[PDB]
């Protein structure tokens, strides 16, 4: 910024930081408006052989849902999903 | 010229092909014509003299594009040429109760009146509508009234199948009869020239007015009929201002005006550096009863029916009700003394 | 995975608890509190001086739809109707007749800025890059009537904007 | 731009409000909106491009920039080949 | 003992063995009184019977709580209290008979 | 068929008597809380009106879920829940009377 | 005899005055799909569409104007439709009659099937 030396001492000392070092306001660090032009990557899907639609054709793989149980016409207990294992205490800061 | 054929269902959207320029829109009765042209879906060429601030809220009335706000001059008939070329239906509403400095009564009762009259013609308007009280005459005391005659009869001699409405007094929310009864509690106490004793009113309800103006518009056999609303009921000048007194719950202060002793109190009132507080013609209105024209047709003659003061005034006064009515609540009060 | 917040014990020795005590009878945190704000009003205001300084935009910004033309001078839309069938909001109403030349042209081409939500389609939908959202923000009006917009209107202000709109295509052309 | 006899400006759709037209009262104390580049006239004014092959391609110009490209056929000397989108005409020479 | 058990509205147990025992003992009796065919009893039996094996063969709270994977160990009683409350309306509900009516011919065909 | 809250047609008449009961003497209230220039009598003749429109259900449950819908709105009209203009939306006052003989409805548009 | 007329809460003009048409949709000539002909559809009647003032734009008041319902079979719909107290017309199913196709026809030594081209 353009703070005299005494402004940025007595706003350092009022944060308790160094303002200067961050400023919230944007100077040159911006990347420039006007950039070289683009050129986008091609897919995986760029082919000219192999490259059938049948085999990727996602939407026509999804099917009906399977029907388990249907009324219309020992053995160990299930649960849905195996249970939740306990989450562990951050390494990096365990308490804020 | 301009022929619309209707179409929809008469809602907002609909096209009821009445394209009309409703002069003094602005006014009190305009309120409501403007806004029942707009609910049919009629185009509705306003000419206004004011700022536009205060035509803003007759924009909501109608839809998009059917209300198209134009200045005119009352005095330059080009403006008026501009704002009725493409109107099938010109309507007058162009009164000013009290007289001021740049337009008197007959600058706005004649002139501008036989003007509208006269450039309608010109432009080929289908149908016209004019608006003079019933109490207004040629030999009518008050100028204004003479006025307003002079002015009917110039519009017939320039309009001659215009249909020329002769309403009573009109009462309604925005009222300026009701209201100045309600307000004359400010003023001292009641000033009742004859106790109100040899005046007997008839007042109409603004919408039952409107909805007969859009009714005449639509009915075809309304060309060339002086029509004449005329109230429900007709009631002693006294009777209304005491139901206005109860309804409004105001500690009601009737003392009866002596010609020279009040005269000193109108005088006074007319020494004022600004108007003689809206003209001693609006005090000479409130010392006349409404005359019994029954040879002119009627609201029933259009279908509607007047509504009943006594119902409506409730609403019309409301406003003036104060904690007198809202902390004691009490009960109602009882219609007024029907001189009929 | 998880961190906990508070679950934090206060030291019970003397001097931990004399300091507690001055913050609460000397009231330290409010003056740190106090000491922030005066800091704030020592630092450089973030306001723009608008309308003579206005803010960034991007080359992609999508503002007033503007129909454009070819360098001929030829009106580029084809009357496919592909914007109306996109548009998520209806606000693009199309009519076309072969015109006397026999091209296929729109003889309506209503935009509804007032139904319009700027989401972009159309500009991306178009198929010889007709209706673009112009750079322009700054059109409001005091009727709603002005914001129908009509197709003399919408080519009027292509005609108006082209050069900016062109040098933003330009630059933008290549990422989509 | 031709003008109406009623003094309306007339669109390049040929949109003018007749005189009996009551919506004429919208450009009373406003102006009606009419671009006055037609593009009709600015097509017609382009010049013919004469090319010696008998299919030619048109992208409208800028490539990604103009329309999708199609292919003319030229070998009617009666009439030349205009592109669907661009409008601009083309033939054979002599 | 933990000071805590992390979620609030959850208190420490201090008897948690006891508490547990008491629970799955009942349950164990509600279960009983369920038909013997009934799957709910086969299911919730192998289950309570599981965990009642595991607290009374550990001694320690947390290797217990290790060992079931109910959580903490306040928790585990929480969910076997509210087995106990599923299996007494359970009783009343029967849900072991057979189903109350098919439904109707394409009530579950999709698309339509 | 299971009843929703009555197995006859009779009891959801007592229902009926009941809901209308409520409206009746609730009428006066509205008024005078609401502001509304209507008359008690007036207001009570609009309920009349719309209760005699259900008249024709010949259905226990349907005039059951009826009296709920006029229980809500009831409960809605003794509280401040609904706005002078909900209670006034009865009263059609804005919209003009749609004539219902043939030679008008012809002249009027092409709708049947 | 079930009604929700009452409940549904359209007004009587739509219940009374409005003829439902139940119908399989003809196939769109211009196409030789046949996906679009295989569910029952239900449309209303139409009704006034005009043009608003200010830009042209077809207005309506008719609600039930875009209102279009898919149901699987014919009784179906004319049950909803019943139970909405709408008077209903049922158009029957049309379906391509079987058709007899020989490629070897087009090379009759007699007949007149032969195709010249
Ligand atoms: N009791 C009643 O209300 C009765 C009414 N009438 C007539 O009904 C008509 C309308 O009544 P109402 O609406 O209540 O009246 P208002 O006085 O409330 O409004 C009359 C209108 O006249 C316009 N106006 C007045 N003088 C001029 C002028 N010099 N130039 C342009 N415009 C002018 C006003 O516009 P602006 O406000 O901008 O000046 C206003 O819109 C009037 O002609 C009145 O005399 C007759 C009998 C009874
Ligand atoms: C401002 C006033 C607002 C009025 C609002 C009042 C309401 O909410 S109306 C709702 C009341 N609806 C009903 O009671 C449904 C009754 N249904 C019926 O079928 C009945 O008519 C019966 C069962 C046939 C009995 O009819 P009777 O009362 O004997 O004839
Ligand atoms: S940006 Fe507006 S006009 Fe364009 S497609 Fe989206 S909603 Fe329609």
């Amino acid at each position: 910024a353009s703070a005299t030396r005494v402004i940025q001492l007595l706003r350092n000392w009022a944060s308790g930081r160094d303002l200067q070092a961050k400023l919230q306001l944007r100077y040159q660090e911006i990347s420039k408006r006007t950039q070289p032009p683009p050129k986008l990557p091609v897919g995986p899907s760029h082919k000219l052989s192999n490259n059938y639609y049948c085999t990727r054709d996602g939407r026509r793989e999804a099917m009906p849902p399977s029907i388990v149980m249907s009324s219309q016409k020992e053995k160990k207990a299930v649960t849905p999903a195996p249970p939740i294992k306990r989450w562990e205490l951050s390494k990096d800061q365990p308490y804020l | 010229h301009h022929a619309l054929i209707p179409h929809g269902k008469g809602g907002r959207s609909s096209v009821s092909g009445i394209v009309a320029t409703v002069f003094g829109a602005t006014g009190f009765l305009g309120r409501y014509v403007v806004n029942h042209l707009g609910r049919m879906g009629s185009q509705v060429i306003v000419p206004y003299r004011c700022e536009p601030y205060d035509t803003m809220h007759l924009r909501p009335m109608g839809d998009l594009g059917q209300i198209i706000f134009m200045e005119w001059n009352g005095k330059d008939k080009d403006s008026i040429r501009k704002v009725v070329e493409h109107s099938n239906v010109v309507i007058n509403l162009v009164g000013r109760e009290w007289e001021t400095k740049n337009f008197d009564f007959e600058d706005v009762f004649v002139k501008i009146p036989h003007a509208i009259a006269q450039v309608s013609k010109e432009a080929g308007v289908e149908k016209l509508i004019h608006i003079s009280h019933l109490n207004a005459d040629i030999k009518s005391p008050s100028r204004y009234l003479r006025s307003k005659a002079v002015g009917e009869k110039e519009v017939r001699a320039a309009f001659p199948e215009a249909t020329i409405i002769k309403p009573s007094d009109i009462f309604g929310r925005e009222d300026r009869f009701l209201n100045y009864f309600a307000s004359m509690r400010w003023f001292g106490g009641v000033p009742l020239i004859s106790l109100g004793k040899e005046t007997v009113k008839q007042p109409v309800y603004i919408v039952d007015v409107s909805k007969g103006i859009i009714n005449a518009i639509k009915d075809p056999d309304a060309k060339g009929k002086t029509f004449a609303f005329v109230g429900p009921n007709r009631y002693l000048l006294f009777d209304l201002v005491q139901y206005i007194f109860a309804v409004a719950y105001r500690p009601f202060l009737p003392y009866p005006l002596p010609h020279f002793a009040y005269r000193w109190v109108g005088r006074l009132f007319e020494v004022s550096p600004f108007e003689p507080w809206t003209t001693r013609d609006k005090v000479e209105r409130v010392h006349m009863s409404d005359m019994t024209l029954p040879h002119l047709p009627g609201l029933e003659d259009l279908g509607i029916q007047a509504t009943p003061l006594e119902l409506k005034a409730i609403e019309v006064l409301r406003r003036h009700r104060t904690y007198r009515w809202l902390t004691s609540e009490m009960e109602d009060v009882k219609p007024a003394k029907t001189v009929n | 995975t998880y961190k906990f917040v508070n679950m934090r014990e206060p030291s019970m020795d003397m001097k931990s608890v004399t300091d507690r005590a001055a913050q609460t009878l000397l009231w330290t945190e409010l003056v740190r509190g106090l000491g922030m704000t005066l800091s704030y009003l020592f630092r450089e205001p973030a306001t723009i001086n608008y309308p003579f300084e206005k803010g960034p935009l991007s080359p992609r910004f999508r503002g007033e739809h503007a129909l454009r033309r070819y360098p001929s001078g030829e009106e580029r839309c084809i009357a496919c109707k592909l914007c109306e069938a996109v548009c998520p909001a209806q606000a693009i109403t199309i009519e076309a007749e072969p015109r006397a030349d026999g091209s296929r042209r729109t003889t309506r081409y209503d935009i509804d800025m007032t139904k319009c939500i700027y989401c972009g389609f159309c500009q991306e939908a178009c198929p010889v890059d007709a209706i673009v959202e112009g750079p322009n923000f700054e059109f409001s009006t005091e009727t709603h009537e002005e914001l129908l917009y009509n197709k003399e209107k919408l080519l009027n202000n292509g005609d108006k904007w082209e050069a900016e709109i062109a040098a933003n295509i330009q630059a933008d052309y290549l990422y989509r | 731009v031709r003008t109406s006899p009623t003094g309306e400006k007339v669109t390049h759709t040929g949109q003018a409000y007749d005189d009996g037209d009551y919506r004429r009262v919208r450009f009373s104390d406003r102006q009606k909106e009419v671009n006055e580049n037609f593009a009709i006239d600015l097509i017609a004014e382009q010049p013919v491009s004469e090319v010696g092959s008998r299919v030619i391609s048109c992208d409208g110009g800028g490539g990604a920039l103009g329309h999708p490209r199609v292919y003319i056929n030229l070998d009617k000397e009666t009439k030349t080949g205009t592109c669907g989108y661009c409008g601009l005409q083309f033939r054979q020479p002599h | 003992l933990k000071k805590t058990t992390g979620l609030v509205g959850l208190a420490v147990c201090e008897t948690p063995h006891e508490r547990l025992k008491i629970l799955y003992t009942k349950i164990l009796d509600v279960l009983g009184q369920i038909p013997k065919n009934a799957a709910y009893r086969k299911y919730t039996e192998q289950i309570t019977n599981e965990k009642l094996g595991m607290v009374k063969a550990e001694p320690d709270v947390k290797k217990l709580e290790e060992q079931l994977q109910g959580g903490q160990i306040e928790e585990v009683i929480l969910q076997a209290e509210n087995e106990l409350s599923l299996a007494r309306k359970m009783l009343r509900w029967k849900p072991w008979e057979p189903l109350v009516e098919e439904p109707p011919a394409n009530q579950w065909k999709w698309p339509i | 068929v299971k009843p929703i809250f009555s197995r006859d047609m009779n009891e959801a008449k007592r229902r009926v008597r009941e809901l209308y009961r409520a409206w009746y003497r609730e009428v006066p209230n509205t008024v005078h809380l609401f502001q509304l220039d209507i008359s008690v009598k007036q207001g009570r003749d609009k309920v009349r009106e719309m209760f005699m429109k259900n008249a024709h259900v010949t259905d226990p449950r349907v005039v059951d879920l009826l009296v709920i819908k006029g229980k809500m709105e009831l409960e809605e009209t003794i509280n401040v829940w609904k706005q002078r203009t909900h209670i006034m939306r009865f009263f059609h006052e804005t919209e003009a009377p749609r004539p219902t003989d043939f030679l008008s409805k012809f002249y009027v548009g092409h709708d049947p | 005899k079930l009604d929700i007329t009452t409940l549904t809460g359209v007004p009587e003009e739509h219940i009374k005055t409005r003829k439902v048409r139940i119908f399989v949709p003809a196939r769109n000539n211009m196409q030789s799909g046949v996906n679009n002909t295989k569910k029952w559809k239900m449309e209303f009647d139409t009704r006034e569409r005009w043009e608003n003032p200010l830009m042209g734009w077809s207005s309506t008041a008719d609600p039930l104007s875009n209102l279009v319902l898919t149901f699987s079979t014919k009784e179906d719909a004319v049950a909803f439709a019943e139970k909405n107290g709408w008077s209903f017309d049922v158009e029957e199913r049309k379906v391509p009659k079987p058709k007899s196709k020989s490629y070897g026809a087009n090379f009759s030594w007699n007949k007149r099937t032969r195709v010249s081209t």
